[PDB]
């Protein structure tokens, strides 16, 4: 549950993000794959390189769903349910997962957005991304 | 955590009462109908759309037995399990694309299964053990990965 | 989320507990505290040890409080609004905790009720326990 | 712990850039604004009800110093984690009563602080380093529990 403080923080924060939606969500994919390892165990058709198209490709899609949760922060449930869908039925990637990216999204946040990653929109960010992994997997059993 | 030596002497007495071939196959069912997800890794194995269809089914019960089969043999590397499942850990990683959660779920239902089939003999005491088991076993099969 | 089907699988284990309750929630907490150490962090005012007057105590309430969820299932928020405000405001115990809680209830479950222990049931304790868990950490932050 | 050679130099050089009261306590405060029940173990400390109490509380300041202070001699000794915090670890088990939980969560706020504060500099590869002390310091603080 977001408050309209969290909301505020966070439209605050990622609308600031922009144009480097994509960019910045490659960077997460890269810096999770790297940080634990694990997870490429569900990208086994992916070239997990540097860049690769495909990562790129799948890093603007995410950031796409998150910037459109963003969009309706107080309607999630209903705008991510194709996307829940998805992950409940066919990728049906393990939960434990969407903490790992979660983290990295915040970290690869906190390197771009040194005046705005404040303690306070640090924090909101925190409950959003679990507020959109908890989405993710509502789904699944 | 690792055993103490009555925790060791512990875990193979049970064991030693264990049906290897029904429990591997009541656990890994019993792993997919509670975290259906994991079936992920096991399409072709045909109707698994209900609890009896899954826990029924003959390429389940096989599977569940050659799992628990390598998980038995390990019960007695248990100073070393890190080695003896280095070479399953390096390939449920590199060509099985399993993620080692799995072998942590799998645990829990394994405990859960023991618990059913011994009753008010699988102890508090004991219990503790066989998660440190469990939890020893899954560690192993994840090291490897890369 | 709880299926009709899963409503009915619990108030069937659970309402085979009857006196049992004190008895097997104490067991519950006992397993948890020789399996997972670390949550005895919790618990520095407690006798710890076999057969400990509070563990019994705090067994029974655990287990009522159970038995008050399953007979309000249909609307478990509002049945535990008291317990969830306690465990966020008060007790501030890590979420991570509650997953063993749960697991050491599902095994004494198990070694205590034998037949209706099927899968579908195990199954179905398991998202019980799980919707409890969220709702009692449902206020944290 | 796993680190190469080239990861660990990673490690040293960016925290030979890093103030170590400056960010012990910029840390520590994150981690209970961040996640607030944590702030369970610190009633004496004051005032904890809003995000500018809990980053500008001096008796928070002052304690992230010894925290990361602890942490900070902790990276002269990456092949000897379990003895470093030997002591610190019985020390938060028998008398503190610290959820060990706590440490990964310090361990995330930390990293989330570091890529924060140096930007750009803190590229993937530098996280992955990082990932993996931080775990294993997390990893030598609950080695001692029981
Ligand atoms: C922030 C949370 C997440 C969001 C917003 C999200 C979103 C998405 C989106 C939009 C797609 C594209 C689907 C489409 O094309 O319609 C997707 C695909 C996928 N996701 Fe998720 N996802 C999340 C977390 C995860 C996690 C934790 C993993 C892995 C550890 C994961 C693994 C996958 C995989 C394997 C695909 C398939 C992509 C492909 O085959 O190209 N997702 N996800
Ligand atoms: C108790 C831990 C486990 C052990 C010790 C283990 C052991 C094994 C063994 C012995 C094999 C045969 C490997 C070979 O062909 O050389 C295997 C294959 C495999 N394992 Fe694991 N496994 C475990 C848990 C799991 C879990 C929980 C899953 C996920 C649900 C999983 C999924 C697979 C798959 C899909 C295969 C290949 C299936 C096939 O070839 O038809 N394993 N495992
Ligand atoms: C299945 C989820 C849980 C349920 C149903 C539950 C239930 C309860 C209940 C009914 C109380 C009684 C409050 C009163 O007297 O008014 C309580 C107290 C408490 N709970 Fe929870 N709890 C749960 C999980 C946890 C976990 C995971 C931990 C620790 C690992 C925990 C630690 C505590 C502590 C320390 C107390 C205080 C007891 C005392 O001061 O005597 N709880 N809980
Ligand atoms: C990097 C991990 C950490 C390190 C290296 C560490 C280190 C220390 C040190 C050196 C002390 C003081 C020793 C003494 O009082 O004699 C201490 C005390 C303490 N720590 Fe930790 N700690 C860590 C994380 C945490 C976390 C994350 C929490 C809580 C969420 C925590 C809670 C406490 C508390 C309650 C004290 C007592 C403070 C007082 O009243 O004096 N620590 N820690
Ligand atoms: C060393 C252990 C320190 C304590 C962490 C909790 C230990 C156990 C869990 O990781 C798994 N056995 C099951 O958790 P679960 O099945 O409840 O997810």
């Amino acid at each position: 549950v977001l408050s309209p403080a969290d909301k505020t923080n966070v439209k605050a924060a990622w609308g600031k993000v922009g144009a480097h939606a994509g960019e910045y969500g490659a960077e997460a994919l890269e810096r999770m794959f790297l940080s634990f390892p694990t997870t490429k165990t569900y990208f086994p058709h992916f070239d997990l390189s540097h860049g690769s198209a495909q990562v790129k490709g799948h890093g603007k899609k995410v950031a796409d769903a998150l910037t459109n949760a963003v969009a309706h922060v107080d309607d999630m449930p209903n705008a991510l349910s194709a996307l829940s869908d998805l992950h409940a039925h066919k990728l049906r990637v393990d939960p434990v997962n969407f903490k790992l990216l979660s983290h990295c999204l915040l970290v690869t946040l906190a390197a771009h957005l040194p005046a705005e990653f404040t303690p306070a929109v640090h924090a909101s960010l925190d409950k959003f991304l679990a507020s959109v992994s908890t989405v993710l997997t509502s789904k699944y059993r | 955590v690792h055993l103490t030596p009555e925790e060791k002497s512990a875990v193979t007495a049970l064991w030693g009462k264990v049906n290897v071939d029904e429990v591997g196959g009541e656990a890994l069912g019993r792993l997919l109908v509670v975290y259906p997800w994991t079936q992920r890794f096991f399409e072709s194995f045909g109707d698994l759309s209900t609890p009896d269809a899954v826990m029924g089914n003959p390429k389940v019960k096989a599977h569940g037995k050659k799992v628990l089969g390598a998980f038995s043999d390990g019960l007695a590397h248990l100073d070393n399990l890190k080695g003896t499942f280095a070479t399953l850990s390096e390939l449920h990683c590199d060509k099985l694309h399993v993620d080692p959660e799995n072998f942590r779920l799998l645990g829990n239902v394994l405990v859960c299964v023991l618990a059913h089939h011994f009753g008010k003999e699988f102890t508090p005491p004991v219990q503790a053990a066989y998660q440190k088991v469990v939890a020893g076993v899954a560690n192993a099969l994840a090291h490897k990965y890369h």
